[PDB]
């Protein structure tokens, strides 16, 4: 094994990095590489573009809910379980998409707002805080209300040192598990002592009252890390060297001309340049033959080729970027550059895995906690009614009754038509349903039935021919 | 002139806490400056013969008295500098070898063993000095001197002399186990463990009466080792002797360089198992420790840089101990002359 | 053994231990034997005649 | 600078110095200049 031994031939003598957790390699670190990534993602071109890419490919546009409790498990049955979803999904549907924005303290967002928030602080910050908390003055039926809470203003009380039990401002018992979180309270105007209060992951009651979403890598990660720490280095010193050869372009191309002589040197720049005498303006008009003394001379400089190479250089440091982040090179870049139907169709692919991977995890997991919290409240408060004769009650089993899934926009395809027929192929055949067609397309299909039979009556009703899906 | 490290062992002095295990546990932390010991007499007269006419000499209740205590400090430390890490260590392979950020981590371990291992030492010769004589003082050079003395009476921690020392009589028509009784007769519950310093351990094992205690078909029950048992370590576990365990204590404390027994010299140790035995820890006083909300704790450790030109990076243990003992009147120390 | 510091001193630093090393060196040895024919030719002594 | 502080009021700041024993300290600074765009829109008199 070459590998752990000096190297080729001695070369990588200094590459011996020392074996620690990655809480060790972490917490040290932390604040600094979060505001790095900050700075990178506020102040950069191509960051803003994979951040946006992010939000609006793993979330888009709208956010459904899709109730499944487990009947079988429960031994309710099927009418009552499918009134119970209706009901509940109706509940849900006025309660998250309100106008006036009463699902969170700020009065700001709305669900699927809070979601992609939610989704690009951990892009951005590698892991994202809800908090879910009630006020009494509030006169309207639900109450629970939400906020984000930044990852900065989670810390450690008086900032103290990393202990065995508190690390970067997170309980941890005997086990790895979380107990409460210390959140300061940051003043932006003109600062204070500063307060650190305790706020616990569950109450006693079992009832979510504070969420943290990341995913770990190993045994123990108090705290997860974003994902441009692979392509923060890389990226900035894209930056510079953007820059740099930008202002040397300018400076180079600034000197058009050069005039050598012995006379005055408002006299000569007169003579040659052929200036007004009354440094010296000239006019931009018309084509000059100057006159040249023997000692006098006429230079017209020449610059370098403004591009030479950099489009490559740039090409190569933007697929490595693309690999790291996640997001594909065309759309990172936006070059799109000539390629046939099998290269795109690869690339969307390789794109999409990924997205769905996150979509499944991250949004999804957000969205079930903060869809559960909001349950119980509705379930205590006898909005709605639980099947009677159930084998548990809410709080014995509250993953079955809240059981949900999500669906979101789908992917608009290269060339649709032959995606259509591919749906209607598989539909004609027995390999898929409707329920998994309609959901391709970001589409309820029970939502779907009800205006088809809505609409085949309206159309029945006026004297128009009968539509298709009509029963003869 | 190329070479290899096979073998790196290391050394260490026989040192475990017998008596710190035996007699003291259910540990006490206080956040408070001293801590209380009171006691009461329970001396009752024996009631006198008065005539029915009378009717006087109205007796006192009886009432107890009650002592302080202050805890001492103790704060090793221990530090490593850039100029140490350069060279080389001598328990790493002159081959494969490491860069100097890999020795910074063994000279910090090895330092924080050490310290661990000095405060582990001072608890135990705190214990011990508790049990031989009533009263300890707690001195130094940094420290003002601070004593505690809890009431033990004179009877007890009884020295032998020219009379009636077991060296001066004979090892043959005579038994210590009398001499044992009427030492024992003083403690105040009864006694069930007696510890031997191993001088003392051969010169009470020498005597001929002895022996035939072990070796009677119905006069006794006891069962002993007269042979060799334990070499190496600090603790030897003998057989009951009658109804008292028998344990041999032999155990090291390094002050300066030179070695010293815990135990002085074959003493005795008249004790039982179950003393109640008190396991104190003051309030630890450094403003960053406090900081973290932590007080009357044992064994704060912390760290720090001092940005001077040569860097370093410290290392600091503090606990603040404090044994005591509830009824010191529970175990009788002899001298065995 | 830990000498006592009050709360107010900074106590002294103790010093660090470190070790000591020996060397040694191997040493060789080759023990040999010789066959020719001529010894073979004749009977040895624990053969059946 | 390191937290990225300039013309505010009131800051305040907690630090522990890291010497052989420890001590804890707690500071607020700031620059207090009151001014008055017309000097003159009041009469001050001492009355008797």
């Amino acid at each position: 094994y070459h590998g752990g031994g000096s190297g080729f031939g001695g070369q990588l003598r200094s590459w011996n990095p020392p074996s620690e957790s990655v809480d060790a390699a972490l917490l040290p670190n932390f604040t600094r590489g979060n505001a790095r990534a900050d700075d990178l993602v506020r102040n950069n071109g191509y960051a803003a573009n994979a951040i946006q890419l992010h939000q609006d490919h793993i979330v888009g546009s709208f956010f459904r809910l899709s109730h499944r409790p487990s009947w079988r498990y429960l031994g309710i049955g099927e009418e009552e379980a499918r009134a119970f979803s209706r009901e509940v999904e109706a509940a849900w549907k006025e309660f998250a998409e309100d106008d006036c924005c009463c699902i969170d303290v700020e009065r700001k967002r709305t669900f699927t707002m809070m979601i992609r928030e939610g989704v690009a602080m951990h892009a951005f910050n590698g892991e994202l805080f809800v908090q879910a908390t009630w006020d009494t003055s509030s006169s309207r039926l639900f109450r629970t209300q939400f906020r984000m809470v930044s990852p900065k203003r989670i810390s450690n009380p008086n900032n103290t040192g990393d202990s065995r039990n508190c690390r970067a401002g997170v309980q941890i018992n005997d086990s790895g598990a979380a107990l409460g979180y210390y959140v300061s309270e940051d003043g932006y105007p003109g600062w204070m002592p500063q307060k650190w209060t305790w706020i616990p992951r569950e109450l006693p009651g079992g009832r979510a009252s504070f969420i943290h979403v990341f995913e770990p890598v190993e045994d123990g990660q108090t705290r997860g890390a974003n994902v441009f720490y692979s392509v923060m280095e890389q990226m900035k010193m894209l930056d510079t060297l953007q820059n740099t050869q930008l202002q040397s372009a300018i400076v180079k191309a600034m000197y058009a001309a050069t005039i050598e002589s012995e006379l005055d040197t408002q006299s000569a720049m007169d003579f040659i340049l052929g200036a007004n005498s009354q440094a010296a303006p000239v006019r931009l008009g018309g084509a000059k033959v100057p006159h040249l003394m023997p000692g006098d001379s006429l230079n017209l400089q020449t610059a370098q080729d403004t591009d030479n190479g950099y489009s490559v250089f740039e090409q190569s440091l933007l697929r490595y970027i693309a690999a790291g982040l996640g997001v594909s090179y065309e759309q990172l870049s936006r070059n799109y550059a000539q390629m046939s139907y099998s290269t795109a169709r690869a690339s969307a692919n390789e794109s999409w895995a990924y997205f769905m991977g996150r979509r499944k995890f991250v949004a999804s997991r957000q969205a079930s906690q903060m869809f559960l919290c909001w349950l119980e409240e509705a379930i205590v408060r006898r909005v709605v009614t639980l099947p009677s004769k159930a084998r548990f009650s809410f709080q014995e089993a509250r993953s079955a009754w809240g059981n949900c899934d999500w669906i979101g926009s789908g992917r608009m395809a290269i060339d649709g038509l032959k995606e259509v027929q591919e749906a209607v192929m598989l539909i004609e055949a027995g390999l898929s349903t409707y329920e998994k067609e309609c959901a391709k397309r970001g589409d309820d299909y029970q939502e779907i039935f009800a205006q088809q039979v809505r609409e085949t009556m309206e159309r029945r009703a006026a004297g128009l021919k009968p539509p298709a899906w009509a029963a003869a | 002139t190329t070479a290899q490290l096979l073998a790196a062992n290391e050394q260490k002095f026989k040192f475990d806490p017998l008596f710190l295990r035996l007699f003291f546990r259910e540990s006490y932390p206080f956040t408070t400056e001293k801590v209380y010991l009171s006691q009461i007499p329970g001396l009752v007269n024996m009631a006198l013969y008065v005539s029915p006419i009378v009717s006087g000499e109205v007796i006192r209740s009886r009432g107890g008295s009650t002592s302080e205590f202050t805890p001492g400090y103790v704060k090793p430390k221990h530090e490593v500098n850039p100029q140490m890490t350069l060279r080389r260590l001598p328990d790493e392979d002159p081959q494969n070898l490491a860069d100097p950020a890999y020795r910074r981590r063994r000279i910090i371990m090895q330092n924080m063993r050490d310290e661990e291992l000095a405060i582990a030492q001072v608890e135990e010769m705190q214990a011990v000095s508790a049990v031989l004589k009533g009263k300890y003082t707690m001195t130094g050079e940094a420290f003002d001197p601070v004593e505690v003395d809890m009431g033990r009476s004179e009877e007890n921690n009884i020295t032998q002399s020219g009379g009636t020392e077991w060296s001066k009589r004979d090892k043959s028509t005579y038994d210590p186990t009398d001499d044992i009784e009427a030492y024992a007769l003083n403690a105040s519950g009864v006694v069930n463990i007696i510890v031997f310093d191993p001088k003392g351990w051969a010169l009470f094992r020498s005597f001929k009466a002895v022996k035939e205690k072990l070796d009677t078909r119905r006069g006794s029950n006891s069962e002993l080792e007269t042979a060799v048992k334990d070499l190496g370590k600090a603790v030897s576990y003998k057989g009951m002797y009658g109804d008292v365990a028998i344990v041999v204590y032999s155990g090291q404390y390094v002050e300066n360089g030179v070695k010293k027994n815990f135990l002085p010299d074959n003493t005795m140790v008249l004790g039982n198992t179950q003393a109640r035995g008190l396991r104190t820890y003051g309030c630890i006083q450094d403003a960053d420790a406090q900081r973290e909300g932590i007080n009357a704790s044992a064994r704060y450790p912390k760290n720090w840089v001092t940005t001077g030109d040569p860097a370093r990076e410290f290392t600091m243990i503090q606990s603040a101990p404090l044994m005591l003992l509830a009824d010191p009147d529970e175990f009788v120390s002899v001298q065995l002359a």
